[PDB]
């Protein structure tokens, strides 16, 4: 007959407290700035035909990387059996990428990666050939 | 330097060979050459008939295992796969897929320090036997990993 | 700016005989001024009921200064004038 | 023996093995079955663990806490309060007639559609396990709310740990 | 003083205020001891020392 | 003292909420941050509804605010 | 937050009396206390200080979307192999930022939003 | 027998609430890049193509920092290719780096063209042996 | 900060607990839902046959059930009645509303904290139990009051 | 303290590697010299994340980063 | 202040009702500051309707 309320957990701590409510507010204004881009900007194309898929790309990869793109791209390419290409230079400033992602295909976790090169690097796959290539971006 | 680590922590060789001692009295094989190891494991004492689904004793033996893994310092460690003929090749590369992704999560689940985790199988592709006689019974049907310990 | 007649610490290690005067160190321990050491004198008293320091010439750390603040000794945990010593 | 997951969907003979072991009485281990079997030491046992059950009228309801029993941001079961699942499948085999309703309910932050998704993808897969347990698909409607009607308070933490949550309905006839 | 919140003043009278995306407010006034603010449609003090 | 008494026990202080979230799963009547509902109806403090009290040291009995008002009720008579 | 721990306790006065041991210890609690809520108010004000930065971050770029703000001009000056007999540099580039952005006055350029 | 929980597992009701703010965000600023990110069809890209005939195959390892013409007619001369320009020479030449171990020439003439750009491009004719260097206007 | 009232004014969690599982064996439902109560009343114990005339002894009931609405914070509460159908839909639906006219004007003469007490009644148009042979001793016959535990 | 336990013993230390190397063929879990790859996730002093420390000392009690910030939890004060 | 307050009829309130045509019947989340004529041709071409102005 004793009364309860189910949810119940480990005593939290304050200052988590105040970085929730501090990070509600951020996830919202980047939920409505997000939004109000996609409404601002019509989409036209993905990096699908750049990247299709192939085989023996269903191996799958959960990573945290923290580094610069060419080690990463170079783990990758080791275990896809597929040979690498670099074009263009690279820049006095390095480009780094932080991913947390969870067992995903080799074709999304790389369309992932040109996703957040954005306009710096850009990648393609030739199938035919068997490579994978990246490009510095024509800058300055 | 008291204030420097005098060791990594969480690292005791007498203990690393202990348990490396104590999976070589178990069967799981364990093999190093160079700085890259290998492991590799029977599947019949982690998942029942072909199944993609695991047992409930199995658990302390992925348990040890990880305790293995946290161990040492990588940056990838690859997992992959092996089977029997059975029925087809998909079906086979299904399974070993479908294991080697569980084996993957539940490993990710455990609290290794790797950077990178590849999972794949393969099925009845590269037997290391020609000792066809059994299925899952037979040492062929596998799952072995690979990694190297860096500097 | 010290205010005048307030309160500060120092210690003593060097021990002495009142017999011979002559330059005596401490360093002040905590408060305003950190690291800064104090050299003084005694007198001596004519009756034997209490003992006291001399304490004129300080020096503070970081800047190459002497200054001379004159400040005396009490005895620490009693508040008292005397000297922790044998009169017999 | 028995199997910690789910002892293979199978129905479980509680009785025999207590009886034996207290034979190794009779009579005390009959009184021990029924007082196991027994539907409120089922409820104080349930109220031991963090699962609410109410009954008022012709409805009865049960609220179960999704961080509790499920991994995070995922449909996939956390594999620990199985005997609360196993006490869950007890329970509601004494009712073989009422029409089943489960929901799913989640907090104010996030995506709209991910909300409704995600309460949705929790909804089927507690109904599929309930279909499982062997009950059959024509007395059960799975439904997944977001943010429509809030339990508790978003703007306390502990009542946004409360809002998330589980619903399970079946009346009388 | 300038106060930061989310509720209404009262009692003392602000010299100029804003309104923030979400309805919180901040007031540039004189300094008081003391507040009045309606919390709920409820009156309520509020104490502020060391001015 | 006892503000979870005869339940669970204390399980820690929402800031969030400036209150006791006991063992058991409600609020405790008790608070714990000053930044909490507390609904205050009588006070305390001289020279209120003005700038406070003026702090200049007046060698008279005599008080006044800060706004200018004199509080010759809180000051001492003569 | 800095972190330098003191380990140099010094007594003025020590304690005699169990009434005034008491004392010092309930007043040594309530300055660990205040350095609680000292320790508190600091990262609650570098909270709302990143938090600041970051919605003046994204809020410039959600302005720039709203066509509000001049995006920044920046000009590039290339020459090329360049020095003496005895110092080279084989390419350099000067980048150059001219124009800094800033907010428009003529309103008709600001295309609105909607939503579904 | 015993299967354990995560270890570094949101158990936390604020850290639940930080992980699905970081879902969010993360989630908020991969479609802003999808929706951003311009690209271009594998039928419409303006670059070179492999011929890949028999002289192309050699292998090399150069490192250089300079000028291309010179560059290319070395390259020609390798691949026993007859070389022609076709334009005028700028003011200003441009000039390309390039640091390879282990590469062959038609993939090393691709990342040439990557390199020239806009200002000038490269022909290779492989019925009668020749490759030309076509400035801009 | 000694002035600062720890706990809020006349409040124990203790006292509560222990009223409100005396009036749950007293017969009357209880129900906590995150933040919000409500609280149900058979009307056959509060009032005479389908007549909003009130037995004189109840009141200590109502005395009960305010003393406990006395500990808690709130700005609204929902107060509604149930009723059986008798002759009409007019009759029963002004029974219920007369009734929780009577019963709220009652409770906001006694200590009430809140702001707003709401005032509806609906009679039999929503019955909540398949047994129907009883008509002020069915159930159904009840009052119910509603609200959110506030901060 | 023992670091090849269970081993040969310790063989040599490796500077290429800065870590031990034990009488068996493998690297060991010890390090010899500071030039190696720690972990080091915990720090100490203030200032940091600015120019450090001020050299020159203060008259007063507060403490000013060479940068220009002031370090409050390293300033003491009543 | 019932005597000194004014009022208008419901009959003559100067207000555009809603047609209720079915291209009218969206929702949007929209905040907006500013002039008119930007946020009337949006709308417009939202509502996939022409456009004119007197």
């Amino acid at each position: 007959m004793k009364f309860k309320k189910p949810p119940i957990n480990n005593p939290s701590d304050d200052a988590t407290i105040k970085l929730a409510e501090a990070a509600v507010s951020v996830s919202d204004s980047m939920l409505e700035m997000a939004k109000v881009e996609k409404v601002i900007t019509p989409p036209s194309k993905d990096n699908t035909l750049t990247i299709p898929n192939a085989y023996n790309l269903q191996a799958r990869a959960s990573v945290d990387w923290s580094g610069p793109i060419e080690e990463l791209t170079a783990r990758i390419a080791k275990a896809a059996h597929f040979r690498f290409r670099v074009l263009g230079k690279s820049p006095s400033v390095p480009v780094l990428i932080s991913i947390s992602t969870k067992d995903e295909s080799l074709a999304e976790i790389l369309r992932d990666i040109d996703y957040q090169a954005g306009k710096k690097a850009s990648i393609h796959v030739y199938p035919n050939s068997q490579v994978v290539e990246l490009r510095y971006a024509k800058i300055y | 330097v008291p204030k420097l680590p005098c060791r990594v922590d969480g690292a005791c060789d007498a203990t690393i060979i202990k348990m490396m001692t104590d999976l070589n009295k178990k069967g799981i094989k364990v093999a190093s050459v160079g700085q890259n190891y290998l492991i590799s494991i029977p599947a019949s004492a982690l998942f029942a008939d072909q199944s993609p689904r695991l047992n409930w004793a199995s658990y302390s033996l992925l348990n040890e295992i990880a305790a293995f893994l946290k161990q040492f310092r990588k940056i990838a460690i690859t997992v992959t796969s092996y089977s029997s003929k059975y029925v087809s090749v998909k079906r086979e590369r299904a399974l070993t897929l479908a294991r080697s992704r569980v084996v993957s999560e539940y490993l990710w689940s455990q609290g290794v320090d790797s950077r990178i985790i590849f999972t794949q199988g393969l099925g009845s592709d590269k037997p290391i036997t020609s000792y066809t006689l059994g299925g899952d019974r037979s040492p062929n049907a596998r799952v072995e990993i690979t990694f190297r310990r860096a500097v | 700016i010290i205010k005048t007649g307030d309160i500060m610490f120092a210690v003593l290690d060097t021990s002495v005989n009142s017999d011979e005067p002559g330059p005596i160190l401490a360093t002040i321990v905590t408060g305003k001024l950190k690291g800064s050491k104090l050299i003084g004198s005694f007198n001596l008293p004519s009756n034997a009921d209490k003992m006291v320091i001399t304490f004129n010439t300080m020096s503070i750390p970081g800047a190459e200064k002497t200054i001379s603040i004159s400040a005396y000794a009490i005895d620490p945990n009693t508040a008292r004038t005397a000297l922790a010593s044998r009169t017999n | 023996c028995f199997h910690p997951p789910y002892n293979n969907f199978q129905p479980d003979r509680r009785a025999v093995k207590r009886v034996g072991v207290d034979t190794g009485g009779g009579t005390v281990g009959l009184v021990a079955s029924i007082y196991r079997d027994s539907k409120r030491k089922i409820i104080r046992d349930l109220q031991k663990q963090d699962i609410q059950y109410v009954e008022y009228g012709d409805t009865r309801t049960l609220i179960i806490p999704t961080d509790k029993y499920f991994m995070f941001s995922s449909p996939r079961l956390n594999e620990i309060c199985y005997p609360g699942l196993n006490n869950v499948i007890r329970l509601l085999n004494f009712y073989p007639q009422s029409t089943i309703y489960v929901a799913g309910f989640t907090d104010n932050v996030g995506s709209r559609s991910h909300k409704r998704k995600l309460s949705q993808a929790q909804a089927e897969t507690m109904m599929t396990f309930l279909w499982a347990n062997g009950i059959a698909a024509k007395r059960l409607k799975a439904e997944g709310y977001g943010d429509k009607n809030a339990i508790s308070d978003n703007a306390i933490i502990h009542g946004s740990a409360q809002n998330r949550r589980i619903e399970i309905q079946w009346f009388t006839s | 003083m300038y106060v930061r919140t989310n509720l209404t003043i009262l009692s003392p009278g602000w010299l100029a205020s804003m309104t923030s995306a979400d309805g919180t407010h901040a007031y540039e006034m004189q300094k008081s001891p003391v507040l009045l603010v309606s919390w709920h449609g409820k009156v309520m003090q509020l104490k502020v020392e060391g001015l | 003292d006892g503000c979870c008494s005869k339940m669970g026990g204390i399980n820690y202080c929402d800031s969030s909420a400036g209150r006791l979230v006991c063992n058991n799963g409600f609020y405790s009547t008790c608070y714990c941050t000053r930044h909490a509902v507390m609904d205050l109806q009588f006070l305390m403090g001289c020279c209120l509804w003005h700038g406070g009290v003026y702090p200049q040291l007046n060698s008279s009995g005599l008080v006044v605010c800060n706004d200018g008002y004199v509080s010759e009720e809180c000051s001492l008579q003569k | 937050m800095d972190y330098v721990k003191p380990e140099a306790p010094n007594v003025t006065l020590l304690p005699k009396t169990k009434a005034e041991k008491e004392i010092w210890c309930i007043y040594t609690e309530r300055g660990w206390k205040n350095g609680i809520d000292q320790a508190n108010t600091i990262l609650e004000e570098n909270i709302a200080r990143i938090k600041e930065d970051f919605g003046g971050m994204i809020l410039y770029r959600k302005l720039l979307a709203m066509n509000m703000v001049s995006p920044p001009y920046v000009s590039h000056t290339d020459l090329g192999v360049t020095g003496d007999g005895s110092e080279i540099h084989i390419d350099d580039r000067v980048l150059r930022i001219t124009a800094l952005p800033e907010l428009n006055v003529n309103s008709a350029e600001w295309r609105a939003a909607v939503a579904k």
